[PDB]
């Protein structure tokens, strides 16, 4: 019972991990070694994401997924058995990489960007979603206010519209 | 001008107050809009067909509910529509608003109004998907529907809660005969009785603007408007529109049924809405079925109309008739959505161009033109009174079956040709020009006895509005006696030779 | 004269949408981007009082 | 504990339903959903993958959502079976439809059943007498069997079934169904008044006909389904109650329909005319079961709807194999005045054997064809040259097989609203001594005119009579 | 201000698929600029395939476009320049003058992408249209604020039946007359332009009071899409802002809906029948909607339909039926035996033939000749088989005189002299329905049918009659 649905379509690994890790422990030490494989993997532009392309034999993604395991094993958990998987599948991981951390923010810190008619990002780490988003919010209008971009209230040209238009 | 004033002050506080009670949380974004048409991630409580409201205006409806991500058909252009915006689901399943205040008002798919004649009165609001009368609920059709037309009543009989296709190739008088079952209705609809009037309500769904224009100035014209009701799905409107219409108007018409009243639908077109619909599915990613139809146009058809139907005395005697078209490529009725549609309606009338051009003007294919209801359903002055007005159809059949391509066998051959001859010119009526059953009756009486003695068949034409004229001098008792009584007596028949005698004399 | 007069009525709510443009550039040259903002973030706040 | 699910997509009629659970609802089984408008049914029908199932929706899929709580029944669709289900109109679910009361049926049997056995395939080649003399002298009906009413839209279909209701219905003697597929509403509203002025169904006392319907308002899995609950329950009325029945399904073809109609969102390729994959399989899975067990017999009547009146598309031209007698009606035939429209020629019954109907019935029967295979090989030569070049007995086969062709037609007592002409009932050894005696050209003066529309030979004599006095 | 630069991803065919960053994505139907070595490629938009991602119909020749190409969002459609400044100009779908005249000075660029003018219709289909062609005039008549479909296939003569149209019309019109063109012969167009040009209809010192849409089929997909919308912006720029009544003209209203099932076919959609695009009808009845009467103006349309392969019941031919107050369907049929302009007489058809419009007698007359073609038509069968002789005099007389009603259809026209020989003759409405009620009566029974081929007026039958019966016998 995951906590969030990803529905398939390439963010089906992601959901089998962390099912995996749920069925006994690393709901977090797989999670920051997958976060320092994206560390890596950006540290290296050319060379870490050029590399995820379909053209390329199986033997050289094995010798790849080989050259991500490095630095005293940081690959812990279950994230090898998801780059040898991937090794054997489609081969470009960030999408994914991006579902777990999603699945892991709904799992344990449950926060979203909305506020309607607000043009703000109110995110707020907390699983009881009824009223901490308004102290969000109060202090992202108190503090802060870099762009307040609203472009344009809606509700009046809604009106205005519907008026002109009788 | 106070009225713009207090409206957009009620509506603007209205905004304010939904503004100040929404808590929309789990309303969706746009993925990817196509041609006319979304994919919104979100809306994990939406239910399916239910209306929503796009950031840009543009209202939409769901049809496909995929794991993740739902198709937003969109009741509209998709100029406004972008990438990301948000969409508001209205909460309650689509409808359209129905009751009294809809008649002399011409409005859309989903019911604003769009004739610039104000805003839509509505006694309520009804879904644009309704399940159709169970079998119980329902009556034998037995009341008529007086179209005015002499070929369509005397051999194929629409009746209250009748389902009959007016099925033909393009321009062979589809909507015309549409507009004389329309325009007929004005004899009982200027008077009192609400079981004899019958409220109308037309559906020009793939037409084009100028001929609902047309539309609305003809009803107009014949002091028509005032009781019937125009559903327009514009071809420049979004396919969805078109898709819906039908059912809006259903449900439009339905409000009457449910109360005790009689309305006529008229589904003109409706191969429109079926090709609309195609291409909302061939949209939607939905594969198709035959000819790159999809899988329920059949489905679709006959859910819209078994939702007219004659209502039984327990569930108000209302009844809501359905008067569906069909526009045939090429003369080809045996077509997947022809013989779809055929197997659906009580019936269906058949006009074709060769009829049309051979001089027949109602254009009444009186061998494919059949009605599922022959003796029901048909004014009782009509229907057999004298037997032969009963076998009228199978006499014509006979005159097909023996027509001049057969052999003139003998003096009897001859007259029974002589007798289709005459009777097939006497069916030709003009355009605009309804004729009651109280007329229709003489006429079609004249048909059996004193046809045969007509001075050439060019001269019917101008006979049948002389034996019209001649039965309003002096014989206006007759007439009445006809249209009050319905039946015809024994007296009344020797009274209708005497008068046929007489005339045929001169 | 009475469709005359509706097309009158329908010349007027015209007209009042041509004036329309004029209403909305009242408020865009109008430094109201920090009066607004602060309505909607009561109103927000208020919205979520009762949540 | 209930097994639980919830419903991941709304695809149309379909509804895709995922479980939490390892024991995912086998195929077939019910699936129910609450609404605020009733209750919804959910059929399996595929298991997708990662505990998903494919459903396809017994009612309509108004308002649903995606999490909608979904509640496994632990089988299939279950209707109910036995006595309580005569004179009561049955839902695709097994629901009332009349408001009647719910029904007090102490066995509720699945619509899914296994079809009998080969070893439990008694057949017999007993002769019906339905009074319509095309029926009792070219496609005999085999009481116990399996009779077709293939035919276009608006070509009699409905009127011929509801003849054979009328005629054969109410003399039965044993319990009858009669199962309305994808129909009109109104069609079955006029059907239940019919029964109910025949007396075949009292509503205050004995019905003995049971009444099911999926018309076609009703979704496509209704209309899919609702064969099969028809089934189910004629199945029940010849096995357990060991009586014989009599199962009337109209346009059975609105089955194959709704299963083409399902599979192409269902992720199945459709077949050729744009018809399911397994077309034959599910069609062949219903109408076998449809068959006469040594435990009872089942004289069912099925209409068939032909698309495009083409008797080559895939359905009937399949469906015409599990059908016994047959009977076609076609609408150039119709479209001459003979209003029972069955054409002569493709009308044909495995009865019509010299050992079954007797030596001198095959040999009327075969001679009316004869006659009727010459009138139609003639049509071109008489239609774009003339008759008169035709020989001297050609002109007299050809006027002989007018006159047999204008005999067909007989008045059906539900056809009155129609013909106007109160309906007849021929017997079996009337038609065949009427056909014959015209087939011996005793009648070769009576005109054409008085063999139109008539019951006997008795009555072609008294028309030409009265047409002959009105003439004078 | 700040440019909003998007990147090429995928080039299919004539669509370009063009990635941008967050919240600056390009409406459906948005022009988008590529300074490409040979000038400008203009994109429209045609879906948000997501991602930041926007699917686009080009408007030119995709060739030389590299994934990744940095692409200028225009911040709006298609803007094309209206005005009498157009008039006597030519241009194609972009909007830039291809007369090379210098470019156009124009106040006000409309957008090509409009919405209908809802109901702001009348009903004022009661104007006979006359346009000097005697079948039109008498079979299926013409509206002055209406639109004509004039259908056929290919060959047929619905280039030269509309140039006609033009020539008798908009010579002596009060008002402004748009050509679009829409994927036609270039040298048909270049023709016509000519044409128009010694006319002086065309004065390119002068009035000018004709404006020339161009992009002819040898243009992609996008440009024969969008022609015709560019064309209505022009009319409709005349039709509201100006008051004046326009005479539209397309040559093919039909390859619109070829270019859209074209771009259709990679634009990712499941194809409708016969493989056509399945928003063809939505299309259709956006661009004919477009063409309307409206309370400002009036528009005459004028269309041309091209049936494939000479199949009426072609689903953009069967659509189009329906936008349109009257047709003129041209058989190849009628064409191989000579009369032309080849239009079926029996299935042109207008809503214009009614008795109030027209005023009973030419009705009627009408009527009668439809009733003796739709016999002659009936009895051609038995006329092949067996012949005029089994027919009795009644049923003879008609096929006579239907014979010779139809080869009096036949009428010379001033743009095919160099095909007929024979001078052209403008025929007029009174004239034709004169003639051929005399026709009717059987007054010029013993007149042979040749008399009536390539004649205009019943006094041109009677003297080719006496001509043939004196010199030629
Ligand atoms: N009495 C009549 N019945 C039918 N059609 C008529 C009659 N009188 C004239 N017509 C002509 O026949 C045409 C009927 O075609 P219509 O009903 O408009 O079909 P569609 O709406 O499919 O084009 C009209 O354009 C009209 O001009
Ligand atoms: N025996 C008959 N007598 C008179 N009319 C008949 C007869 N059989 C068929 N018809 C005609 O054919 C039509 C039959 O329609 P119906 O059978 O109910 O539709 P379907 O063929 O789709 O079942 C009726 O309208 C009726 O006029
Ligand atoms: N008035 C006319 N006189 C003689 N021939 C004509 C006339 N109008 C058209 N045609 C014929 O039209 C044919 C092809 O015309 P056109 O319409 O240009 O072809 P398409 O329809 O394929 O574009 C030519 O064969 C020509 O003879
Ligand atoms: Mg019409
Ligand atoms: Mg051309």
């Amino acid at each position: 019972p995951p906590p969030v649905r990803l529905f398939g379509v390439e963010g089906t690994y992601a959901t089998a991990l962390y099912q995996a890790a749920a069925k006994n422990s690393s709901i977090d030490a797989a999670f920051q070694s997958l976060q320092k494989v994206e560390s890596t993997v950006k540290k290296n532009p050319k060379l870490g994401h050029l590399l995820l392309n379909p053209a390329l034999s199986l033997k050289d993604r094995n010798s790849v997924i080989d050259a991500i395991v490095e630095t005293h094993k940081n690959l812990d958990g279950y994230v090898v058995n998801l780059l040898k998987v991937l090794s054997e599948n489609n081969r470009l991981g960030c999408f994914e990489k991006i579902a777990s951390d999603f699945g892991v923010l709904n799992d344990a810190h449950n926060g979203l960007l909305k506020g309607t008619v607000t043009s703000a990002e109110p995110l707020d780490p907390k699983s009881f979603k009824r009223i901490e988003k308004a102290l969000s919010a109060s202090k992202l209008v108190g503090q802060g206010k870099s762009l307040k971009l609203e472009n344009v209230v809606k509700p009046e040209i809604k009106g205005g519209l519907i008026v002109e238009l009788g | 001008k106070a009225q713009p004033t207090e409206v957009s002050s009620i509506l603007e506080e209205r905004i304010k107050g939904v503004s100040d009670e929404a808590n929309l949380n789990e309303t969706g974004r746009v993925l990817a809009v196509g041609d006319g048409i979304a994919r919104v991630f979100g809306l994990n409580n939406i239910q399916a067909e239910e209306l929503v409201e796009f950031s840009s205006g543009v209202k939409g409806m769901a049809l496909n509910l995929e794991p993740g991500q739902v198709g937003i058909v969109l009741f509209g252009s998709d100029r406004l529509v972008k990438e990301g915006e948000l969409v508001k689901r209205t909460g309650n399943i689509v409808d359209v608003p129905v009751g009294p205040g809809l008649l002399g008002r011409v409005v859309d798919a989903l019911g604003n109004p769009i004739d610039g004649k104000g805003p839509i009165d509505a006694a309520g609001r009804s879904r644009a998907q309704v399940k159709a009368p169970g079998i119980l609920p329902r009556r034998s059709v037995h009341e008529p529907v007086q179209t005015g037309l002499k070929a369509v009543d005397a051999l194929v009989p629409i009746g209250r809660g009748q389902r009959e296709l007016i099925i033909g190739d393009r321009q062979t008088g589809k909507t015309a005969v549409a507009l004389d079952t329309i325009l007929n209705q004005k004899r009982w609809n200027n008077g009192s009785d609400e079981s004899k009037k019958l409220y109308c309500v037309y559906v020009a769904v793939g037409q084009k603007r100028s001929t609902v224009a047309q539309l609305v100035q003809t009803l107009e014209q014949h002091d028509a408007m005032k009781y019937s009701i125009i559903v327009a799905a514009t071809a420049s409107e979004a396919a969805p529109l078109q898709y819906l219409a039908p059912f809006t108007a259903a449900s439009i018409g339905e409000w009457f049924r449910d109360n005790g009243k009689h309305a006529l639908i008229v589904y003109d077109d409706l191969s429109k809405q079926a090709v609309a619909y195609r291409q909302l599915s061939l949209l939607l990613r939905r594969p198709p079925g035959r000819e790159a139809y999809p899988g329920d146009v059949f489905y679709l058809h006959s859910r819209l109309l078994e939702r007219a139907a004659k209502l039984s005395e327990k569930e108000g005697s209302g009844s809501l008739t359905a008067l569906p078209v069909i526009e045939t490529q090429g003369g080809d009725v045996s077509a997947y959505i022809p013989t779809n549609v055929i197997s659906i309606t009580d019936g269906q009338i058949f006009l074709e161009a060769e009829l049309f051009y051979k001089g027949i003007r109602p254009a009444i294919n009186v061998g494919l033109s059949v009605s599922r209801v022959g003796s029901a359903a048909q004014v009782k002055a009509l229907k057999q009174v004298a037997g032969s007005l009963k076998l009228f159809l199978a006499q014509y059949r006979e005159v097909a079956a023996f027509a001049q391509f057969g052999s003139d066998l003998d003096a009897s051959t001859k007259q029974t040709l002589v007798r289709g001859e005459r009777l097939t010119q006497l069916l030709k009526q003009n355009q605009y020009s309804p004729l009651a059953t109280e007329e229709q009756v003489p006429l079609i009486y004249a048909g059996v006895n004193g046809h045969l003695d007509g001075i050439e068949l060019s001269r019917i034409g101008e006979f049948e509005s002389s034996f019209l004229s001649y039965l309003k001098s002096n014989h206006n008792e007759l007439l009445t006696e006809i249209r009050e009584k319905g039946e015809l007596s024994k007296e009344l028949l020797a009274s209708l030779k005497s008068a046929t005698e007489s005339f045929v004399a001169t | 004269w009475v469709r005359y007069e509706a097309s009158l009525r329908q010349l007027e709510q015209r007209q009042l949408a041509k004036s329309v443009i004029s209403r909305v550039q009242s408020e865009l040259g109008n430094p109201k981007f920090q009066e607004k903002v602060l309505q909607q973030s009561i109103s927000e706040i208020e919205q979520l009082l009762s949540k | 504990t209930p097994i639980t699910g919830k419903v991941t997509a709304v695809i149309g009629a379909i509804v895709d339903v995922h479980f939490e659970q390892s024991e995912l609802p086998a195929i077939l089984n019910a699936l129910e959903i609450k609404t605020p408008q009733g209750k919804l049914v959910l059929e399996v029908a595929q298991h997708l993958g990662e505990n998903t199932v494919r459903t396809i929706a017994m009612d309509g899929t108004e308002g649903l959502v995606r999490g909608e709580k979904v509640l496994d029944t632990g089988g299939p669709i279950s209707v109910p079976v036995g006595r309580e289900t005569l004179g009561r109109i049955i839902n695709v679910i097994g629901e009332p439809i009349d408001e009647r009361g719910p029904i007090k049926s102490k066995l509720r049997k699945p619509i899914h059943a296994d079809p009998p056995s080969f070893a439990e395939q008694s057949t017999s080649a007993e002769i019906l007498e339905t009074g319509i003399k095309v029926v009792d002298l070219l496609a005999p009906y085999a009481r116990g069997g399996k009779i077709g009413l293939f035919g276009g839209a608006g070509v009699g279909k409905t009127v011929f079934i509801q003849e054979l209701i009328n005629n054969i219905a109410k003399a039965h003697g044993g319990f009858s169904v009669f199962t309305g597929v994808g129909e009109r509403t109104r069609e079955g509203n006029d059907l239940y008044r019919e029964m109910k002025e025949t007396g075949v169904i009292n509503l205050e006392g004995e019905s003995k006909v049971a009444l099911v319907f999926g018309q076609m308002n009703e979704p496509p899995g209704a209309r899919a389904r609702v064969a099969l609950t028809g089934l189910t329950i004629a199945e029940y009325f010849r096995d357990e109650e060991g009586q014989d029945v009599l199962l009337f399904i109209d346009n059975i073809f609105r089955f194959t329909q709704a299963g083409s109609e399902v599979s192409a969102l269902l992720g199945r390729i459709p077949s050729a005319v744009g018809y399911q994959p397994t077309l034959a399989t599910d069609m062949g899975l219903l109408q076998e079961r449809i068959t006469t067990t040594k435990k009872g017999s089942v004289t069912s009547v099925q209409a068939v709807y032909v698309p495009a009146d083409d008797l080559t598309d895939p359905a009937p031209a399949t469906t015409f194999a599990h059908l016994d007698a047959t009977t076609v009606l076609s609408r150039g035939i119709s479209e001459l005045g003979i209003y029972p429209a069955v054409d002569p020629l493709d009308s044909k019954s495995r009865l019509l054997d010299a050992a079954v109907v007797g030596q001198e019935h095959y040999d009327v029967a075969s001679k009316v064809q004869e006659t009727l295979q010459t009138y139609k090989s003639l049509q071109d030569i008489i239609a774009i040259l003339g008759m008169d070049e035709l020989s001297e007995q050609d002109k007299l086969t050809v006027e002989r097989a007018r006159k047999i062709q204008r005999f067909l037609s007989q008045p059906f007592a539900v056809a009155e609203v129609f013909t106007g002409i109160p309906g007849k009932l021929v017997r079996l050894k009337d038609t065949v001594a009427s056909f014959k005696a015209v087939l011996e050209g005793k009648y070769d003066n009576i005109p054409e005119h008085a063999f139109y529309m008539v019951g006997g030979i008795e009555d072609v004599v008294a028309k030409a009579e009265k047409l002959a006095a009105e003439a004078n």
